[PDB]
RNA sequence: CAGUACGAGAGGAACCGCGGGUUCAGACAUUUGGUUCGUGCGCUUGGCUGAGGAGCCACUGGCGCGAAGCCACCAUCUGC
RNA sequence: UAGCAGCCAGCUUAGAACUGUCGCGGACCAGGGGAAUCCGACUGUU
RNA sequence: UACCGAUUGAGCGGCUCAGUGAGGUCCUCGGAUCGCGAG
RNA sequence: CCGGAGCGAAAGCGUUUGCCAAGAACGUUUUCAUUAAUCAAGAACGAAAGUCGGAGGUUCGAAGACGAUCAGAUACCGUCG
RNA sequence: UACUUUGAAAAAAUUAGAGUGUUCAAGGCAGGGCCCCCCAUUGAAUACCCCAGCUAGGAAUAAUGGAAUAGGACCCC
RNA sequence: UACCUGGUUGAUCCUGCCAGUAAUAUAUGCUUGUCUCAAAGAUUAAGCCAUGCAAGUCUAAGUGCACACGAGUGAAACUGCGAAUGGCUCAUUAAAUCAGUUAUGGUUCCUUUGAUCACUUGGAUAACUGUGGCAAUUCCAGAGCUAAUACAUGCGCGCCGAGACGCGUGCAUUUAUCAGUGGUGACUCUAGAUAACCUCGGGCCGAUCGCGCGCCGGCGGCGACGGUUCAUUCGAAUGUCUGCCCUAUCAACUUUCGAUGGUAGGUCCGUCGCCUACCAUGGUGACCACGGGUGACGGGGAAUCAGGGUUCGAUUCCGGAGAGGGAGCCUGAGAAACGGCUACCACAUCCAAGGAAGGCAGCAGGCGCGCAAAUUACCCAUUUCCGACACGGAGAGGUAGUGACGAAAAAUAACAAUGAAUUGGAAUGAGUGCAUCCCAAACCCAUGGGCGAGGACCCAUUGGAGGGCAAGUCUGGUGCCAGCAGCCGCGGUAAUUCCAGCUCCAAUAGCGUAUGCUAACGUUGCUGCAGUUAAAAAGCUCGUAGUU
């Protein structure tokens, strides 16, 4: 190519978007934003395929242009905005607040939260830049730059920031025993506490996470998102938090539910 | 680039021996006994059995208590008992290798409507299915190869608009009544 | 035009390779600046990404630094005397990086005579300050000989073809002794 | 003249008039071209006069251009 | 001690800039070449 | 049906020696023209 | 004498005697301690016939000549070579 | 360090395969149940993805190194 | 389904091939009633192209003094932003592309996200007006005006010395010096400081537009847009490791003229012989370098397979490459762009013969080439993209048309007495109109009711009937003729094999044939073949790589 591409084929779209095959050739390429193209969820998918408030892409354009949708407190009018992990979607017309959290599987969820919980979010620190005049900065996973942070915040910890003020209210120290959520790599959606952090100098550090039912697993350091201090989460966990019931365990759960329904 | 899938698989396979006398007799015997149209419907139901036997034969290779064998094995067994081709008494992975092509041919729609007394013969059974006469649970079926399952066994009856059941007469019944 | 690609080179085994594509634009090269010594003439060229480079075509003044002391004064360049790449750049008086030049020394003797109050190129509270500085005021004999002629032997540490400034430092210590024998071997 | 006479066609002339040419003959140098030891002008190789300047020698040193003469259906003019 | 200082001595080679009217083994000196046939092998001799 | 065959056999392509070299791009200076500068 | 005997990697090797170097097997409570097996492109040897330069040339004998034989016989046979 | 086992990581589509009566099927990824909603966390799994690279165990098999002209390993100090 | 059968002989047992058999590719012969899905000018020609079209783009919010108008509605133009995406084709390209892997602490990045940073100046110009030239062009020139978010101007520490000032407002930029705020396996990192530098072809501190009037000349409400330096995001370039087919009738190749490396520099966004200069004499190769061939784009994949394999992959997804052949550059964040430009080459168009203009391997369509491949159709409603934008545009795409490339379902009858174009009443389709549904309008399917079958004339073909191989010691014709036959053979006047009639067999809306390809084939044998006599162990021995 001679420059940046602007289209996205539907079959080449991420599998977790749950897009069909015979509806169209192109998929909505998520516009540039805080979250990556492969690790986000466009606003058009969330309103048409998840909430089903709009049946076409033109209706999503009318919904967003009336200044109804607002991500992280700021009103958005881009139907292809990359709404990612821990982002808050507020609909003041219906009084609904959504937070994009992964399923028990590797897919996003329609997880409705309350108004008091929609006032904040969780952001994972990526780097700590020392700007001019020795002013430290915090680079979160959503490109948010926060000046003058708590000196105890490190390169892999999470912080609880407000959406209206934009400042840090509290934070969770990244260490063993704290609750964490996997953000990719065959464990997307599993929730558990940290048990061991293997350090490989010169390559990726793999940590070991153990869920509540004891099914320990592992993943790289770049996929762990601390969501709670110890065993208590700071955000509302989705139904089916991180158990990851096997295909055999889910079958018995479905059959016993159909007989009871 | 179009929004199509281009997926399509065949349902039968031609034998290696084209004029094997021992094969032509047993295939023609299946056609007349079940009222089939051609040899393709015989090779299709043989190819259907071959896929199930090959799927079970792969599971017999895997050892017991295997998460893949227990899941896919129980799913295949309950799927065969659902359509009625496999009994509930002995549902094991080794009894799938003891299935015959006649077991599937007995679960067709033309043979079930014949066994239920709704049709005179097996050939009379196929002609009324294609003429929108019988249904299954308020659903009119026009296909004789409808694989009836056990949940829809006691729901096969004539449609609510056919003269055989309760409905208006045919085009030739009132035609003869008008002329005389 | 001028290309910096490597698909026109032979492989390490010695066999010729065929080109995979035409000359791309992100592989372009531009002619040398050939910064001569004269009135300041600097042409600006647009480069990849919208940035700007400064092609210094002619330069006469340069901000040179002093090593032993801390004296970085904008001084005039007289002529070049040595070049490690080839002596053909010394004839044309081309200002490049790491080339030994003869820079003017009036601001350096001006600063030295204003800081230590001692000839170089020839209140009670205030006097105490200068006496403390005269304790460490000896200059290497290789530099004092240069201040008598008004020409200091400097070295350009900047890239005038890229930034447009012929900045550098004054040669001192073992580095000065190295380039002296290189010039005297040529002059002899 | 003429596509006419002539001829079923296919084909197809001639006189008057007009414009050129072939061969030959007699001239001629405005023009083009050839020659140029007016050894005219410039340049140049080797050598020589101590050098510059100015010049010479190598049976016309060589090269570029070239006047005047002479010259070519290789230019032009005339031929009852 | 990865040898230096002083002094002396010629004659060749390579590269580069500039320059004259693209002229430069400038006179002089100084092989035209290729494809084949016949005869004698060649140098020499008459 | 291939092969040898005088005919410097003939034709059609690929990559190149040398010469000639259009047209851009930079570098030196060149100032029609316009109001010391832009050109 | 001379053999379903010996030796040699094969080709090949048979009178006596001497000289030179080499070899298998056997014998060993000697020594080294894996140094081995088979091996592209390479290399030695290699019947008879044939080629080149000398010596030699009894027999035999390609070619060739001749005498037979035959329908023919430049073949088989014979005499010279 | 080869082998072996585990983990990490991996574009989908395709293949295998779970669920689901497009009238059946090829297929699709949807759709089922009750009298303006609610329940079935409605579903939209999972497996495979050589070799090489990365990681954590095993130490059989096959290579490989260690002390011999010793200052070789531990002490002394 | 881990399969075999005919053919060497008088007969036999073998090696062996030829022939048969079954999928899959295109092409073709004959044939065809429903319904669904779907490939489709790749193979020869990266051959040539008439014509139309395919990229344009306003918000309450950069300019807007013509129309039509009670300010607004609307045009042209300028300033923006796009046109570097998409689409198409497979010519080139054998460690190249590409696929995993991995780095950029060897780089740049428009847009998107978050950090940061005078009560109003000056001169032009388009549209417009008007005089015009040329045979002609998205051709321009002369003159007269007028706007900007256009184009340019502008409001504590270190020195000094009686511990009172001056310079650095600050961040960028460039060089030099030195003390070790927060990180990293690992900065010559990021921040502190000093000395100055700071490009006139000078880096930035809003001379900007909105809807709104609320109050004490002054302070205020909410938005749009633009710039600097750092994050991000979409990336893009250049590297790391491993992996490609055939060929030795290619065994040495590279290195004047960069081949391998060193040093200094130039250049680039940045690393690098990327280039230059000076030195060193290296680098690759029997584990196949180098050269040649490819009817070679690579891969995800596809066909066929008991296990191993063999073959295919122009083709909708990813990456790369190229727009007739090469080369050069402009603009821009991004191009060595060709639905941009400038040259030469080939081809070709108009012409007052002076000149002008061109690139369908984009969507339709034409020609040519061939065994071989469709409509000069409809709409931006779905899918998405672009733009000053909820409104515009889009042959990208979607929907129809052509279509036996193929895949799924599935009619051509069913039911009763009588000894069959006999009889008898029933049963829904094909078709045909009419409503509804469908769909941007249409079309197709589906739901109803009205017509609609007795040779239910609303007729099923395509190859065979000696063997292999299911199926006539039939009848007539021909007489080694004509013809059949994949193979063995048949036809020599009583042909089960030819030409036909009748009959029968096989598959069936299909089926035959031709050429590739796979299994047959343990006739390429790694699994898994052979070398006494059927094709076969070098005459023998030594000998390195290799293997063990
Ligand atoms: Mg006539
Ligand atoms: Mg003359
Ligand atoms: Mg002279
Ligand atoms: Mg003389
Ligand atoms: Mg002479
Ligand atoms: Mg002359
Ligand atoms: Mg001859
Ligand atoms: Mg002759
Ligand atoms: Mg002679």
């Amino acid at each position: 190519a001679r420059g940046p591409k602007k289209h996205l084929k539907r079959v080449a779209a991420p599998k977790h978007w749950m897009l069909d095959k015979l509806t169209g050739v192109f998929a909505p390429r998520p516009s540039t934003g805080p979250h990556k193209l492969r690790e986000c969820l466009p606003l058009i998918i969330f309103l048409r395929n998840r909430l089903k408030y709009a049946l076409t892409g033109d209706e999503v354009k009318k919904i967003c242009m009336q200044r109804f949708i607002k991500i992280d407190g700021k009103v958005r009018t881009d139907i292809t905005y990359p709404t990612g992990f821990m982002d808050v979607v507020s609909i003041e017309k219906t009084g609904e607040n959504f937070r994009l959290i992964y399923d028990v599987k590797g897919r996003f969820t329609v997880h409705r939260i309350t108004n008091e919980e929609a006032k904040y979010k969780l952001c994972k620190v990526r780097k700590i830049l020392i700007g001019t005049k020795g002013i430290p900065h915090l680079v979160t996973h959503d490109a948010r730059t926060i000046r003058y942070p708590d000196p105890l915040i490190k390169v892999n910890d999470t912080i609880r920031i407000d959406l209206d003020t934009g400042k840090i209210t509290d934070f969770i120290k990244f260490e063993t025993g704290n609750m964490c959520m996997v953000t990719g790599g065959a464990n997307l959606g599993r929730i558990g506490v940290i048990t061991n952090r293997e350090k490989h100098p010169g390559s990726f550090d793999v940590v070991h996470v153990k869920d509540s039912i004891g099914n320990s697993f592992a993943t790289r350091l770049s996929n762990i998102f601390v969501i709670g201090k110890g065993n208590k989460p700071w955000v509302s966990l989705p139904r089916g938090k991180g158990v990851r019931l096997t295909i055999a365990e889910e079958r018995d759960k479905r059959l016993a539910a159909k007989q009871s329904s | 680039p179009v929004a199509k899938t281009w997926v399509c698989s065949k349902t039968y396979v031609t034998p290696r021996r084209p004029f094997e006398k021992s094969r032509l007799d047993q295939e023609l015997r299946l056609i007349g006994e079940y009222g089939l149209r051609n040899k393709r419907e015989v090779w299709r139901v043989k190819f259907t059995l071959a896929k199930i036997r090959k799927a079970a034969r792969e599971l017999l290779t895997l050892d017991e208590k295997d998460p893949k064998r227990l899941f896919e094995g129980n799913a295949l067994l309950r799927r065969l008992v659902r359509i009625g081709v496999l009994d509930e008494g002995k549902m094991k992975l080794d009894y799938i290798l003891g299935l015959k092509v006649e077991d599937f041919l007995e679960r067709r729609l033309q043979t079930q409507v014949f066994k239920l007394g709704l049709a005179k013969s097996i050939h009379h059974a196929r002609v009324l299915i294609r003429q929108r006469h019988i249904r299954v649970r308020k659903q009119v079926v026009n296909i004789p190869s409808f694989v009836v399952r056990l949940d829809s066994q006691k729901h096969i009856d004539f449609s609510l608009r056919s003269p055989y059941g309760g409905g208006r007469p045919g085009r030739v019944k009132r035609k003869n009544a008008k002329k005389a | 035009g001028i290309s910096r690609d490597n698909w026109h080179k032979r492989r390490r085994t010695g066999g010729k390779r065929k080109p995979v594509h035409k000359k791309r634009k992100y592989e372009l090269g531009r002619p040398a600046a050939n910064t001569k010594i004269g009135p300041r003439r600097i042409h600006t060229i647009r480069v990849r990404g919208g940035n700007k480079k400064y092609r210094a075509l002619r330069l006469d003044v340069g901000n040179f630094s002093w090593g032993s002391e801390c004296c970085t004064r904008k001084t005039r360049i007289i002529d070049v005397v040595y070049n490690a790449s080839n002596n053909e750049l010394v004839r044309t008086k081309t200002l490049v990086k790491n080339c030994v030049v003869l820079v003017d020394s009036t601001p350096y003797r001006q600063w030295y005579e204003s800081h230590y109050a001692l000839p170089l190129g020839r209140s009670k509270k205030v006097q105490k300050k200068f006496t403390l500085r005269r304790k460490t005021a000896k200059i290497s004999p290789l530099l004092e000989e240069q201040f008598l002629q008004g020409k200091l032997l400097a070295c350009i540490s900047s890239r005038p073809g890229q930034c447009g400034r012929a900045d550098g430092y004054v040669l001192e210590g073992k580095e000065l002794e190295f380039y002296l024998r290189k010039i005297k071997a040529k002059k002899g």
